[PDB]
RNA sequence: AAGUCUGGGCUAAGUGGUAAAGGAUGUGGCGCCGCGAAGACAGCCAGCUGGUCGAGUGGCGCCGCGCCGAAAAUGAUCGGGGCUUAAGCCCAGCGCCGAAGCUGCGGGUCUGGG
RNA sequence: CGAUGUCGGCUCGUCGCAUCCUGGGGCUGAAGAAGGUCCCAAGGGUUGGGCUGUUCGCCCAUUAAAGCGGCACGCGAGCUG
RNA sequence: CGCUGAAAGCAUCUAAGCGGGAAGCCCGCCCCAAGAUGAGGCCUCCCACGGCAGCCGGUAAGGACCCGGGAAGACCA
């Protein structure tokens, strides 16, 4: 397993073999390994990666310590990649070649308090023929005296989005190492400027 | 299946 | 009217060690461990092994014959050894060896490659005969069965993989 | 005269090797130790039972066909949220839970019985991390 | 396979076997194969 | 709360812990026939008879306890945990626990007799 | 009976399995393909219309299939009427 | 559906033992998750304060308040 941290920069399409292919551009590199988790010490295996450099004026003393023990300049984001242990002290985009499939994780756009139609694709109610103030309502939510209650997990209105989402098996269309750029085919969760994680795919 | 109502439709107070 | 008490001739020269819960039968073709009930007593006599049971109740009578045959099969295995033969009937159908492994051509869109497990050897005389040989009788019988399964005998045509000396029963077809 | 009531005393730590013992029949004894009903100054409303350490919980023994037929159950509160787990698999995945679940069901319900369960330390494998307390070996 | 509450010998070559807590009837004629249930 | 009590036996289904016609080489125990050291039954060697095998073998009925037959709707369960020469069932015992019943002690009322 | 709102539809499900499809099987009067019949299996799926208030049913065009039931004949402090 | 195999000289998937076998079951995938009071782990920072497992007084690492805001959001977060 291998992975890198990155920010989602935006979307476009490029042309390849007389085909328009939708892409999301990702600024991935460069990520210094700042800590390594070991089976002897941590009970599992992963690499703590750093991303984006940080104004030392904002780095508190416990954080300062952590970076210093790794001989690493202050970084904005710390995140682990599981079962990944790179030989180098720095992870860059070059760990991906064009043609590989990857899994991208982000924080989905937040819809705030969402209705049951947006959130769960409910049909809602009729818009004429007598419908009385229930056009976007969920209808019945249960039975009667048996069971006399509502199931846990009952789909209802509530917050929606701003949540971890991983879309899987995306084609790497291109990589531009001199600019720390990844071009992945299709869509990636979250807004432009959002932090994403690019891992080698688990699909076969 | 159609069976006879056992209550009248509610009239106003 | 009895198996367990009938004694087991032991050819010169195979050894039959006895441990609690098992017997070890070494011979000219290899070794084999026979797991044996603690309730049964094995006996090593001159050129003969006997198995004795404690009571004459159901479980004991049953374990008896079993144990004797189990050990007798181990003896014959390390001396004579065991083997089963397969006949391959059907026009397109043929077998061949590729190294140690067996390659079946039995009418699929591919050929089937069977790998020999430890203690099992494959032989192909004619391309229509297969010999499964080994010192373990249950293992030879098993692997043999496995091979036959790949393309069982048809019900309407003399076609497929057959046991040596297996009768060809067929049904009419329209 | 009024009945003697004990002031707080030091609890006895105890070691038990579960290997080869019948699940339920061992569980009974552990519960008794936990309740402290072997002590002549027993009192129903205080924790004055022993601390019981058990090792080789994976080598607990069971009669009949219960390895594949005894079924542990868990309800999640969700629709269809009833999980069924056989003895065989419970031992394969979390073997100490087997003995734990047995003893827990034989302790009183309520605040006290929950405390008594906490004084039960069960381990798979012959080693236990309680050298400091030096528990007295018990033959049961 | 026939699955019945009354499993019986159908012909002289039928054999009443009992395996795994269930009464079967195995035989040379495949039509006679029975399991109780 | 009081026996992991004692002795004999059965059951291997968790039967016990939810049911019927009927079905079954389940298991244990009785009973009655048939055949057989003049060689039966099973297998190998022939034509219901013969050859070596050298023991039993085939059938009917009854009793105890079990097996199937046995599909329903929110989450399961013999009250639970858990129980298999029992913590199940049948037979015979000894001891204990157990109610506001009975006893001991103290008291109150009414009634009867002093 | 000092009130437990009653058919059908809509919305939202969830369970059962005596399984409509899909998966795995045995038998077939199973040549092949396609069926029949029984067994295992409840993971998912189980279309859009014409008529009628209809549930149901018939019909059109399809479909892998167009399953049958329980949940106060599920669901009117959710809507319809 | 078998392999080996007695009880029961044969036979038998079974009584010892071993295989093969489902969109189902367990894992695997994705998301939540240590109030998992059984409250876990690792890295790093502060630290031995003054007065009579307690109280009071000021601090340390840090945190909050306040403000500019935000594809975060009803308020809160
Ligand atoms: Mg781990
Ligand atoms: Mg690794
Ligand atoms: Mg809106
Ligand atoms: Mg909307
Ligand atoms: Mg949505
Ligand atoms: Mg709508
Ligand atoms: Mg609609
Ligand atoms: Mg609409
Ligand atoms: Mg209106
Ligand atoms: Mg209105
Ligand atoms: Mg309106
Ligand atoms: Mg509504
Ligand atoms: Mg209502
Ligand atoms: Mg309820
Ligand atoms: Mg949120
Ligand atoms: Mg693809
Ligand atoms: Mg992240
Ligand atoms: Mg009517
Ligand atoms: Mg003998
Ligand atoms: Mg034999
Ligand atoms: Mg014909
Ligand atoms: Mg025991
Ligand atoms: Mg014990
Ligand atoms: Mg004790
Ligand atoms: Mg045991
Ligand atoms: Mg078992
Ligand atoms: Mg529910
Ligand atoms: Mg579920
Ligand atoms: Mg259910
Ligand atoms: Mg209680
Ligand atoms: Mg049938
Ligand atoms: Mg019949
Ligand atoms: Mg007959
Ligand atoms: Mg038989
Ligand atoms: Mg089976
Ligand atoms: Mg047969
Ligand atoms: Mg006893
Ligand atoms: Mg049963
Ligand atoms: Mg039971
Ligand atoms: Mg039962
Ligand atoms: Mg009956
Ligand atoms: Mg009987
Ligand atoms: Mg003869
Ligand atoms: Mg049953
Ligand atoms: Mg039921
Ligand atoms: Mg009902
Ligand atoms: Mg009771
Ligand atoms: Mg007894
Ligand atoms: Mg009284
Ligand atoms: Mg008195
Ligand atoms: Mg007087
Ligand atoms: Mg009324
Ligand atoms: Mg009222
Ligand atoms: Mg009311
Ligand atoms: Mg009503
Ligand atoms: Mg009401
Ligand atoms: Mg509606
Ligand atoms: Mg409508
Ligand atoms: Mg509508
Ligand atoms: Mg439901
Ligand atoms: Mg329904
Ligand atoms: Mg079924
Ligand atoms: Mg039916
Ligand atoms: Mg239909
Ligand atoms: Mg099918
Ligand atoms: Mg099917
Ligand atoms: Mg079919
Ligand atoms: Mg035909
Ligand atoms: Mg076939
Ligand atoms: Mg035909
Ligand atoms: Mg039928
Ligand atoms: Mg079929
Ligand atoms: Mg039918
Ligand atoms: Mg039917
Ligand atoms: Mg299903
Ligand atoms: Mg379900
Ligand atoms: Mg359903
Ligand atoms: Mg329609
Ligand atoms: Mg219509
Ligand atoms: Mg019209
Ligand atoms: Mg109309
Ligand atoms: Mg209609
Ligand atoms: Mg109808
Ligand atoms: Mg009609
Ligand atoms: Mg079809
Ligand atoms: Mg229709
Ligand atoms: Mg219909
Ligand atoms: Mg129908
Ligand atoms: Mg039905
Ligand atoms: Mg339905
Ligand atoms: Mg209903
Ligand atoms: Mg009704
Ligand atoms: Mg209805
Ligand atoms: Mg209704
Ligand atoms: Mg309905
Ligand atoms: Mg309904
Ligand atoms: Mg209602
Ligand atoms: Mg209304
Ligand atoms: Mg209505
Ligand atoms: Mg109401
Ligand atoms: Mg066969
Ligand atoms: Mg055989
Ligand atoms: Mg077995
Ligand atoms: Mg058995
Ligand atoms: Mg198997
Ligand atoms: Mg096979
Ligand atoms: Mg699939
Ligand atoms: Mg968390
Ligand atoms: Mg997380
Ligand atoms: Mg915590
Ligand atoms: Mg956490
Ligand atoms: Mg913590
Ligand atoms: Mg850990
Ligand atoms: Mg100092
Ligand atoms: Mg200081
Ligand atoms: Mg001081
Ligand atoms: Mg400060
Ligand atoms: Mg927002
Ligand atoms: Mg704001
Ligand atoms: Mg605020
Ligand atoms: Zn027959």
């Amino acid at each position: 397993m291998k992975g890198i941290l990155g920010v989602k920069v935006g979307m476009t399409r490029i042309f390849r073999d007389d085909r328009a292919v939708p892409v999301t551009v990702i600024l991935a590199g460069p990520c210094p390994v700042v800590q390594r988790r070991t089976p002897e010490k941590d009970g599992y295996t992963a690499v703590q990666l750093g991303f984006l450099p940080q104004n030392p004026k904002r780095v508190n003393r416990p954080l300062k310590g952590h970076f210093a023990k790794a001989g690493v300049e202050p970084v904005r984001i710390l995140r682990e990649i599981r079962d990944f242990n790179p030989e180098g002290d720095t992870v860059t985009v070059e760990i991906f070649k064009p043609g590989e499939r990857v899994d991208v994780t982000g924080t989905s756009k937040g819809r705030g308090f969402a209705g049951v139609m947006k959130r769960w694709n409910f049909a809602g109610g009729p818009d004429s023929h007598g419908a009385h103030k229930i056009h976007r309502h969920p209808g019945s939510i249960g039975n009667r005296k048996t069971p006399g209650r509502v199931y846990k997990g009952k789909k209802m209105a509530g917050h929606y989005g701003a949540e971890r989402v991983t879309v899987m098996n995306l084609e790497v269309v291109d990589v531009i190492p001199e600019e720390n750029l990844l071009l992945v085919k299709g869509a990636v969760p979250g807004p432009n400027g959002g932090l994403v994680i690019v891992r080698e795919t688990k699909k076969a | 299946v159609d069976k006879p109502p056992y209550l009248p439709r509610p009239r106003p107070p | 009217s009895r198996i367990g008490r009938l004694p087991i001739p032991v050819p010169k020269g195979v050894s039959v060690e006895v441990a609690p819960g098992r017997v070890k039968v070494k011979g000219p073709k290899g070794e084999l461990e026979v797991p044996v009930s603690p309730e049964m007593r094995v006996v090593v006599e001159e050129g003969v092994v006997r198995v004795e049971r404690p009571s004459d109740e159901r479980r004991h009578k049953s374990l008896h014959g079993l144990t004797r045959t189990l050990i007798a099969n181990a003896v014959k295995g390390v001396s004579e050894g065991y083997s089963k033969e397969l006949l391959i009937k059907g026009i397109g159908y043929r077998a061949r060896l590729v190294g140690r492994a067996l390659e079946l051509t039995v009418g699929f869109s591919h050929p089937v490659v069977v790998e020999p497990p430890e203690g099992i050897t494959f032989e192909v005389p004619e391309p229509t005969r297969v010999r499964v040989s080994g010192i373990d009788k249950q293992k030879v019988g098993q692997v043999a069965a496995n091979i036959r399964a790949i393309r069982k005998p048809s019900a309407y045509h003399e076609k497929g993989i057959y046991y040596a000396g297996e009768p060809v029963r067929l049904k009419p077809g329209k | 005269m009024k009945t003697y009531v004990p002031k707080q005393v030091e609890p006895r730590w105890v070691l038990i090797d579960a290997e080869g013992k019948t699940l339920g029949r061992l569980a009974t004894k552990i519960a008794t130790l936990l309740r402290g009903k072997h002590r002549p100054d027993w009192t129903p409303n205080v924790a004055m039972g022993d601390f019981v350490v058990v090792v080789n919980a994976d080598k607990i023994r069971v009669t009949g066909k219960k390895l594949e037929q005894k079924i542990y159950t868990r309800y999640s509160g969700y629709p269809g949220g009833l999980k069924k787990i056989p003895l065989e698999k419970m031992l394969a995945t979390h073997p100490e839970r087997v003995l734990e679940h047995a003893v827990k069901g034989m302790l009183p319900k309520g605040p006290l019985g929950r405390r008594l369960f906490k004084r039960l330390k069960v381990y798979a494998g012959p080693d236990h991390p309680h050298q400091a307390q030096r528990p007295e070996k018990l033959e049961v | 396979m026939k699955v019945r509450a009354s499993v019986k010998r159908i012909c002289d070559k039928c054999k009443v076997i009992r395996r795994h807590g269930r009464v079967y009837v195995i035989c040379e004629n495949p039509k006679h194969k029975q399991r109780q249930g």
